[PDB]
Order: C-alpha cells, then structure tokens, then sequence
C-alpha cells in the first residue's frame, strides 16, 4: 500500500541502521495480518499490553496522526524518545503526552484526572483525586489559563529523573 | 474532559487582591469573613499578606505578659493541630469570636495539613479581638517540632521559609499561661518541680525556643501520671518516659500547688482524649476537679475517631461541648503534586509495554 | 531484604498468590534505630487511615520487592510489621519529596482482602 525511505527514518530518529532493521522485524511480529500497519487489536492482543492501565495512552501516542493505526514511521518515532541516545527534552515531551489526551499541547483538569484514574482505580475516591488534581493545577498553572503547558509541566517535575524513567537499555 | 467531578468544589486558585484582603469596615485590619472562606476553599495569601498578619500578631503577643489574667465567661480550647475544617466547627459550637471570649492552650500546628491556615486565621482573629481572644504557646509552637513533623514543610510548600521564620518568631512571643477568672491555672502541658508560685511563671524569659529541661519545658510538656489520684508512691514528679523529657505530676503535687496558690483547678491540653476531655480527681478543699484536660482535634490524625471538646465557662457552670470531626480535603503525602507522584509508575507502565512489544 | 514480624495471625489458610488482588491497610514509616518498641518506626510518610484501603495485584512486580515477597507469606486478616531495606524498596533513587535515597522502610500492614474474600 505504501513506501518509505529507511535512511530518512534513521536520520530522523535516535536509531542507527542496524537498530531500525531490528525494529522492522519487531514491527512485522506485531503486524499479524501483514497489512503494513499495526491496528489497535494487534497491540491489544498482547497480554502485557491489554492488562496495562496505560495501554490506550501508549497506542494513541504511537498513532501520531490519530488515523487509527500505526505505520512503521510512527512506530520508530514513538520508540525513539526511549533511546539512551535521546535527550532530556524529548523524554519529558513523551511523558507530557501521556497526560495530554487530545494532543492540543496542554494538560486540562479532566485529562489529568482521567489518566491518573486509569492507574489508581479505587485507591482514591473520585473526590480525593479531583482535589489533588485541582491543587496540582493551581500550583503548576503559572499563566492562569486553567491548564498545564509543556513549560509549566517541566517546571513541576524538575526534581524527578524523567530521563531515567523514559529509557530502554536494549533495542 | 474540562472537568470530571463537577460536584467537587474547586479550590480558590488565585491569591486575594489587596482590595479583597483588607476589611471594608476597618481598613487597618484584614477582612475576616473573606479570609475564613478563602482558607476554607484551600486558598493562599500572597507572601506579603501572610507576613503582615503574622507580624501584626507578633506585635500584639510580645506586649502581653507571660501569665495572662482574664475573667469569665470564656470558651477554653485545647489542641487544634492544623485541622482547619474542625477549627471551623470549634467556632460554630464555642461561639462567634465577635461576641465570645476565647482562650486557646496551644498546638495550633503540625500533623494536620492546614496548619498555616489555622495560624493565619487565629492570628487575624487576635488582631480583630485583641482584648477578648487569647493564644498560649503549646509544645509544637517551636522550631524543633515543626521541623520534625510537618509545619516547616507545609510553610515551604504553600509559602516560603521567610513565612516559616516569621511564624517561629511569633511563636516565641506567645504567652505561656493564664489565670482564668482568678480560679484556674491554664497551661498547655503541666506542673513542674520548679513551679512553686505564679511568680515563677512571670520570671521566665519566654522569648526563645523552649529548652530541653526546665520550668519553661515542663509548662509545655508535662502530663499527669497515668494513675493520677490513685498513686501508691508519694512522689510529686517522676521523669516522663513517654515524652522523653519533662515530668509526670501527681495528684498530691497538683493539690499542693492549688492550695499554695489559692486556685481551684489546672486546665490543660496536650493529651488526646476519646471524649475530647477528661476530668481528674476532685480536691478535698473545694471539690473542683484538680486537673481538666481539654482536647479540640476530633478524629485526630484521621486515625483515632475521638470526639473533640471545648469548655464554655459562664455563670459558674463549666459547660462541656463536644463535637465530631468534619470532612476535609485530601492532600498527597508531603504536599506532593500529582506529576511527581505518578511519573515513576508512568515510566514503569510505558516501558513494560515497550518491552513486551520489543522482546 | 525484607523481614515480617507478626502482630496478629490471620486465618492461617487463605494466602495471596501471584496475580491475586489484595486489599491492605498500612502505615509506612522511615526506619529509626533510636525507637525499638515502636518497631523502629520513625516519621510516617503515608498510611491508608487518611485515604482509604490499598488495592493492588500482588506478586507481579508492580509494588516494591519487599511487599511483593512478604505479602505472599501472609494469611487473610494478618497484621504484621515489614522491615524493608532500600534495595527491596526505592534504592538509590528514593522517591522525590517523600523517600530519601537508601531508606529502610517500616510498614505496619493488615491484610484485609484477597480477591473476593474479606477478613
Ligand atoms: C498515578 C499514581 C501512581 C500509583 C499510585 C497509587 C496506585 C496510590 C498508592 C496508594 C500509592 C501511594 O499514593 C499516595 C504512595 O504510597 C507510598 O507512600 C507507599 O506507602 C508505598 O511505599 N507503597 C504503597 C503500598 C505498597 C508498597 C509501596 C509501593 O510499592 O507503592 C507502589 C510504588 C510507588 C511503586 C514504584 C513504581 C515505580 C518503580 O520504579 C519503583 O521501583 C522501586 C516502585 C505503588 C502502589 C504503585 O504500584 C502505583 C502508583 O505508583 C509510596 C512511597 C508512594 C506512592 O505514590 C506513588
Ligand atoms: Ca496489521
Ligand atoms: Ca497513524
Ligand atoms: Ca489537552
Ligand atoms: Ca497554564
Ligand atoms: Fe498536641
Ligand atoms: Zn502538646
């Protein structure tokens, strides 16, 4: 259905040609129906994925254009932020995108509640979770628009090693 | 969404303008009604607003004697420990301070995560009602305990170390005791082997951190014996192994003090009570309880499910008013924001899926 | 890595296994050597008293290692102290703002539930 230039995927990412060749093999393992794209069900058919509270966030982040499936360029770009060769900013950007459900570049009150609730379940009552979301926004929202920009996010998490969290040792 | 839980009241997200902060009735004082609801909504002051309140309170407190003397009627209150939402209930049941005399026995801060709201609102009340509301020092109003527990962290999170330091200086100005209605010694903690007459309180240099030993320590730290009133040994004082400092004092010690100083009872706080109060053995001489403990923090620590109480003394009746806890907003441990809280787990979840995909 | 001192035995029959949902009350404190008789529990950093009961899958590595191993050795209703050295908790990294680098943790725990069962 499509074409792509492997050298451009290489130069546009943190990966070298050998790594991208290996990534193509992993992509084919995922692409069970050999369509050339990873459909939602092809992610969710992995038990380690369907049982993970952030599965729908990771799928959505991979699907850069929001078109409903993941092509090889999107697969490589999504993984590139986790390279040990990657920088501090792109790892913070990936973390920001976990919370920014509608991809508009700001975390809203409701987005932050929804994503946190995915992970905490009934460990917090809705009122409790809403209260600490509200106060985090109150503290992070320096320009007063009720939402959290990428710059406001990075300021809040200065003392967290987000780079360590957002790296994979082996590709 | 824009918001998921619409029925949950949002906090006050902005600091008051100076126009909002100052009272329209008396522009030299803060707007109390405004402050009361602002803190109820988890709102913050500006640093300059907070420093003004703390410093204005310090100027009033430092002019007061070590030993206050005031008549009844009055509402006497024990520990509050930062439980602002219960402090609101305390005033509902104890009387509006616009028309009610108050005496607090200390421990305004620590454990509860609304300690700075308790201090700023009580200090604002002191500024409005300097001749009808009084504040004593508790053992928590000092640097050592506020650093060990939560108040220093709370001030640094919500305000600044400068605000914390201003509170510490204000706490050094808090009076240490009161004689209430020429009848009751009111202190936070307890008697002392060095507390012979009331002149001993007056001689203290209170404007300093409490020492680890000595009369000033004991006033803030001492407890009645566990078997107060049914002792076997004749000792007046024994080392307090529960606190690790100061003393337990006995019923005979309390009777001796009261008789020597022509007082009826010691009213104190400092120990949590399931009922919010405890009355100890009556004296032979007058038949008043020799000691009363009053404790005003209900469901203390979110743990004990105890009642709180205040004492309302008027027309020669000691009215005991208990109240139960009120719900309060939730904070993560150490005031942590939800990104700091969640990001470690977020990292684990994401990389667990990438590993599954790649391996 | 972790030691478990029993304070009240549970029912001695229902024990969590890998993959079970467990329900736990706890108080977690920093280790303080000056406090034997408080089980070396110093300053509290968290507890369920102030929030609500704690729920997690057990034995699959989504909580710290000391919990993941010790909880499999509890029975329903058991109340115990877990003393966990840093390499079975948060290690060098600690937890920013809450758990210092290389901290030994002490938890008082009570196993309230395993899947549908309640103590
Ligand atoms: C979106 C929210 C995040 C999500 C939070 C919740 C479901 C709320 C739940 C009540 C946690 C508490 O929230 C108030 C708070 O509990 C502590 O105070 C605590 O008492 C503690 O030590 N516990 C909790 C009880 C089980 C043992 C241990 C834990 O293993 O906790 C786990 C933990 C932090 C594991 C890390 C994960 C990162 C790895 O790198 C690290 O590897 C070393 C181990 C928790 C249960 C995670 O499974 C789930 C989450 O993290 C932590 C000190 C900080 C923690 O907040 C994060
Ligand atoms: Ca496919
Ligand atoms: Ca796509
Ligand atoms: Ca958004
Ligand atoms: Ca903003
Ligand atoms: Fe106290
Ligand atoms: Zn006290």
């Amino acid at each position: 259905m499509s074409s792509q230039v492997l050298n451009d995927i290489v130069s546009g990412s943190n990966f070298d040609h050998e790594e991208v060749d290996r990534l193509w093999k992993r992509f084919m393992k995922l692409d069970r129906d050999k369509s050339g794209t990873i459909e939602r069900d092809e992610f969710l058919s992995l038990p380690q994925v369907s049982s993970n509270p952030l599965s729908t966030r990771m799928i959505a982040i991979f699907d850069e254009d929001g078109g409903g499936d993941v092509d090889f360029q999107e697969f490589v770009s999504g993984l590139s932020a986790f390279s040990s060769k990657g920088n501090k900013e792109e790892k913070l950007r990936f973390a920001f995108k976990v919370y920014d459900i509608d991809r508009d570049g700001f975390i809203s009150n409701g987005e932050l509640f929804i994503v946190l609730k995915m992970m905490v379940g009934s460990n917090l009552k809705d009122m409790q979770l809403q209260q600490i979301v509200d106060k985090t926004i109150m503290e992070a929202d320096l320009d007063g628009d009720g939402r959290i920009s990428f710059e406001e996010f990075t300021r809040m998490v200065e003392n967290t090693d987000v780079s360590m969290s957002m790296t994979l040792d082996q590709f | 969404l824009e918001r998921v839980c619409k029925e949950v009241q949002a906090p006050a997200f902005h600091t008051p303008t100076n126009e909002q902060f100052w009272s329209p009735v008396d522009p030299s004082k803060p707007n109390l009604a405004f402050l009361k609801q602002h803190f109820y909504r988890e709102g913050r002051l500006t640093e300059d607003q907070a420093l003004w309140i703390i410093q204005a309170g310090t100027e009033l407190l430092r002019a007061e004697p070590n030993l206050l003397e005031m008549d009844a009627p009055i509402t006497v209150c024990g520990d509050v420990h930062g439980q602002y939402y219960d402090l609101m209930k305390l005033f509902e049941v104890g009387g509006d301070p616009a028309e009610t005399r108050y005496l607090f026995l200390g421990d305004y801060v620590d454990r509860g995560y609304f300690s700075i709201e308790c201090v700023l609102y009580l200090w604002a009340l002191k500024i409005w009602y300097p001749n009808t509301l009084w504040l004593l020092r508790g053992n928590h109003e000092c640097r050592h305990l506020t650093d060990y527990f939560t108040f220093k962290l709370e001030c640094k999170h919500k305000y600044s170390e400068k605000v914390y330091d201003a509170c510490m200086e204000s706490f050094c100005a808090l009076p240490l005791a009161a004689i209430m209605n020429k009848q009751f010694l009111c202190i936070h903690g307890g008697l002392s082997p060095e507390l012979h007459t009331l002149e001993d309180i007056k001689s203290i240099d209170r404007f300093r951190e409490p020492p680890t030993h000595g009369l000033m320590c004991d006033i803030l730290w001492a407890d009645p014996l566990e078997d107060f009133g049914t002792e076997k040994t004749g000792e007046y004082f024994v080392h307090n192994n529960v606190r690790g400092c100061s003393f337990f004092f006995s019923y005979p010690a309390a009777c001796a003090f009261l008789e020597k100083n022509n007082l009826l009872s010691i009213i104190r706080a400092h120990e949590a009570q399931d009922a919010g109060y405890r009355m100890y053995q009556k004296t032979r001489t007058t038949g008043f309880p020799s000691v009363m403990t009053i404790f005003s923090a209900p469901n203390y620590l979110d743990v004990y499910n105890n009642k709180a109480a205040v004492l309302k003394y008027e027309n020669n009746v000691m009215n005991i008013r208990q109240f139960n806890c009120t719900p309060h907003p939730y904070w993560l441990p150490n005031f942590m924001d939800v990104f700091t809280w969640s990001l470690p787990f977020v990292g684990e979840k994401i990389t667990d899926m990438l590993i599954a995909i790649l391996n | 890595g972790v030691t478990k001192k029993i304070l009240k035995e549970g029912n001695g029959v229902d024990k969590p296994v890998k993959g079970d949902d467990i329900v736990m009350n706890y108080r977690g404190c920093l280790y303080d050597s000056s406090k034997p008789s408080e089980h070396f529990m110093g300053r509290k950093f968290d507890s369920t008293e102030e929030r609500g009961e704690f729920k997690t899958k057990i034995g699959i590595g989504v909580v710290i290692r000391g919990w993941d191993e010790a909880v499999l050795q509890m029975s329903l209703g058991e109340k115990s102290i877990l003393t966990i050295t840093d390499d079975y908790a948060y290690g060098a990294r600690g937890f920013p703002g809450l758990i210092p680098p290389h901290a030994t943790l002490v938890f008082e725990v009570e196993l309230k539930g395993i899947n549908s069962k309640r103590a």
